[PDB]
């Protein structure tokens, strides 16, 4: 099966900008069609990020779970070759990503606009008029950390511990990520979705659990405990003076494990790659589409 | 019906479909022409589309 | 060369490719009777438009090729055409 | 090392993704043999079988390429319960029974699962057609109204892929799903089989919004609990399934309002609004065809999805 995209600049490319996009050889590339040829627009997650202030992300998550993706192997004068990511075949996949995140052997990749701002991860194309930015590619423990920060922020604007949530701190270096201040109606919608979901759990969380964890902030002292700062709320109390029966908790259970994974899915969105055998010295790691 | 204490000019955009003449003189242009290579992009269920 | 009442030009043109792909489709059904063997008279009567089908394809993707380069060839002289209103005084 | 050299001479050659030809006119034998598709059915003698390459380990090559065969799933059903004159590609619905060694399943297509919503209580004409006795459809189902009002339809309904061979029998009926795989037929003239959805139930959602052109759009369906009875509404949609159901939650924001106002949760069970399911991907460009299902003397609208690769999945809750 041939899977190879030539994009056929219009214009002629700089020197410069030849090595600049030379570097980028092996970063995963959204594509608008999916056809043989392409032209430059269209190209990159460019379209949606463009060159104003403000970011909006899940206008651009919008864009990556939609398009159809590419990885960024020959590029020239006057055309760059790329080979899709289709479902059903397997594809070798470089960590050529400027934030150096370590993968973990066989874990899994969601790709993501790019959240270290707009100039970490793109190619300028002065000749050809359009600006070609690169998603970052990330793992998925350390880019539900990058959204959930992102919500935080969002979450925690009105009240504003600044500097904590605005950064991600991985075992290699701390690194520090764009926010906006709006995402726009599609940015408001996921946390309505979020918060009508949160309402709904303070609705059918059970009881047995809270007579569990209050005795043992009372009782045991563990670091899963510590966060508590050995205090135990009042609402936790105040639910616990009543008192507990195991029917209704069998039915809140039964409810609460269908729930959890509808919320689990409300941070699944971005593709996510499926990786295998990645080795530290030659940086690939063997990772097809899941 | 009165007049304003101003003017206007109102500048619009008209569009026209030409029918053009494209001179092109002889031998001005020199090409390389490759060879025309089928594929085989995606193989669905019951068409594979060359 | 100068007129008695020393200068050269040295240019550089490059060449700028045009990559040009249609794409044709063929159903699995006029392909698996295209591999196998026909027996009987009303086979052999479905693998010869078996056939012809998969003949007139990639004769329309050979034919849609010397169509595109037409094509290419003609919207290339159509971007190296400045209007006769400015060669006519410019020449 | 020249016994392994005859070795890998057979593992070496991968299938022809590319092939510089000179003209299409003479059509050679380097494309035809790029173009030749192995069958997976041929006449049962010695040669047939050779040529045909049943007999190949893992694939089908005369003596990898995209091409996975389907796992099909075989159904002894009720004979009163399924109407042999329903279309070819239709979509069925196994209703996981509640009795231990039961040996005859329970499946429904839309329009055999529909007049389990209506009674109690276009489509309702044909289904009224094709059934003449619901009752003999309410009773496969143990406690259907109990199953409803307690919210647990979703995960007892398992979806089965569309029927692809119907065998016409007397009194238990058994018939041919792709449960998992391409929707291609089994018959000796292998034909297309077109996925055929009730136009009233199938409801576009990339034309309800109204340049970023994928090339698969995958098809869902939603059991769905409204107050005038459950729903089996057919989304076909572009976008991923993290976009899906957010946008299955945009779409029946006001049905959640509405279950809300006429009744009241009382219950905890009673918070779930439906769920919905991925039935498989089919081509963005020439999906979703309109035609028409002609039975006896009415005709209800179809839709035809051409080209489907069955894939279900589990049910995803919709809130």
């Amino acid at each position: 099966m041939d899977l190879k995209v030539v994009v056929s600049l219009s214009s002629r490319l700089y020197t410069d900008e030849i090595a600049k996009m030379q570097q980028r050889i092996g970063c995963i590339l959204p594509l608008a069609s999916t056809h043989g040829t392409q032209n430059v627009q269209g190209l990159g997650l460019g379209q949606v990020y463009s060159l104003e202030t403000v970011p909006d992300y899940v206008s651009m998550y919008n864009y990556l779970s939609d398009c159809t993706l590419a990885v960024l192997d020959e590029v020239s004068v006057d055309s760059l070759i790329l080979t899709k990511i289709v479902p059903g075949q397997t594809y070798a996949i470089k960590n050529k990503y400027q934030p150096f995140f370590q993968w973990h052997g066989t874990g899994s990749l969601s790709v993501m606009p790019p959240v270290f701002g707009r100039e970490h991860a793109t190619v300028k194309l002065e000749s050809n008029d359009v600006d070609i930015v690169f998603p970052m590619v990330l793992p998925t423990p350390i880019a539900e950390e990058v959204l959930q920060k992102i919500l935080l922020f969002n979450v925690y604007s009105r009240v504003v511990v600044h500097m904590h949530l605005g950064s991600v701190s991985y075992l290699g270096h701390h690194y520090e990520l764009a926010l906006p201040e709006v995402p726009g109606p599609l940015g408001l919608a996921l946390l309505d979705n979020l918060s009508l979901y949160f309402c709904i759990m303070v609705t059918l969380l059970p009881r047995a659990s809270m007579r569990l964890v209050r005795g043992l902030i009372r009782h045991e002292h563990h670091d899963l405990l510590n966060l508590f700062q050995e205090m135990v709320p009042d609402e936790i109390a105040r639910i616990d003076l009543d008192d507990l029966s195991v029917a209704d908790d069998l039915s809140r259970m039964r409810v609460m494990m269908t729930y959890l994974q509808s919320l689990a899915s409300l941070f699944n969105l971005g593709p996510r790659l499926a990786t295998a055998a990645y080795s530290q010295e030659t940086l690939t790691a063997t990772c097809w589409l899941r | 019906k009165i007049h304003p204490g101003v003017a206007m000019t109102v500048v619009r955009t008209d569009e026209i479909l030409s029918e053009n003449i494209l001179f092109s003189s002889r031998a001005s242009t020199s090409m390389f022409i490759g060879t025309p290579n089928v594929s085989r992009r995606e193989a669905r269920v019951d068409a594979v589309t060359f | 060369p100068t007129i008695a009442h020393q200068r050269t030009f040295i240019v550089v043109k490059n060449c700028h490719k045009h990559h040009i792909s249609t794409e044709m489709e063929l159903s699995m059904l006029d392909l698996e009777i295209l591999h196998s063997i026909p027996e009987t008279p009303v086979e052999y009567a479905e693998y010869v438009g078996a056939v012809k089908t998969v003949a007139s394809a990639l004769q329309f993707g050979v034919d849609a090729l010397e169509r595109g380069l037409i094509n290419t060839v003609l919207s290339v002289k159509l971007r190296h055409a400045p209007p006769m209103f400015i060669l006519q005084t410019l020449a | 090392r020249r016994r392994l050299q005859r070795r890998i001479a057979g593992l070496l050659p991968p299938p022809a993704r590319r092939l510089n030809i000179s003209r299409g006119s003479e059509f050679t034998r380097d494309v035809r043999g790029l173009v030749e598709e192995h069958a997976q059915a041929s006449s049962l003698s010695a040669a047939a079988v050779w040529r045909a390459g049943l007999l190949a380990p893992g694939e089908v090559a005369v003596a990898w390429s995209g091409w996975r065969p389907p796992v099909f799933g075989d159904f002894l059903i009720h004979a009163s319960s399924f109407n042999n004159a329903e279309a070819t590609g239709t979509p069925l619905f196994q209703f996981k029974q509640s009795d231990p060694f039961s040996g005859v399943d329970a499946v429904f297509t839309p329009l055999s699962l529909f007049i389990l919503m209506n009674h109690g209580r276009g489509l309702t004409r044909m289904a009224n057609l094709l059934y003449d006795s619901p009752a003999t459809l309410a009773d496969l189902v143990p406690d259907f109204g109990r199953l409803v009002a307690d919210r647990r339809f979703h995960n007892f309904i398992t979806p089965v892929g569309p029927l692809v061979e119907n065998i016409k029998s007397t009194y238990l009926n058994k018939i041919t799903t792709v449960v998992h795989g391409p929707v291609v037929s089994k018959a000796i003239p292998r034909s297309t089989v077109k996925v055929t959805v009730p136009q009233e139930a199938f409801v576009d959602l990339d034309a309800w919004l109204s340049q970023p052109c994928p090339a698969d759009a995958r098809l869902y369906v939603a059991l769905t609990y409204e107050e005038a009875g459950p729903r089996f509404t057919f989304f076909q949609s572009s976008r991923g399934h993290c976009q899906i159901m957010n946008i299955l939650r945009i779409y029946y924001s006001p049905s959640i309002m509405h279950r809300y106002a006429v009744v009241q949760p009382l219950h905890i069970e009673e918070l779930t609004f439906g769920a919905v399911a991925c039935l498989g991907t089919f081509s963005a460009t020439d999906g979703w065809r309109r035609s028409a299902f002609n039975y006896r003397g009415s005709s209800l609208p179809v839709v035809e999805i051409d080209s489907f690769y069955s894939n279900v999945s589990d049910w995803e809750v919709i809130l």
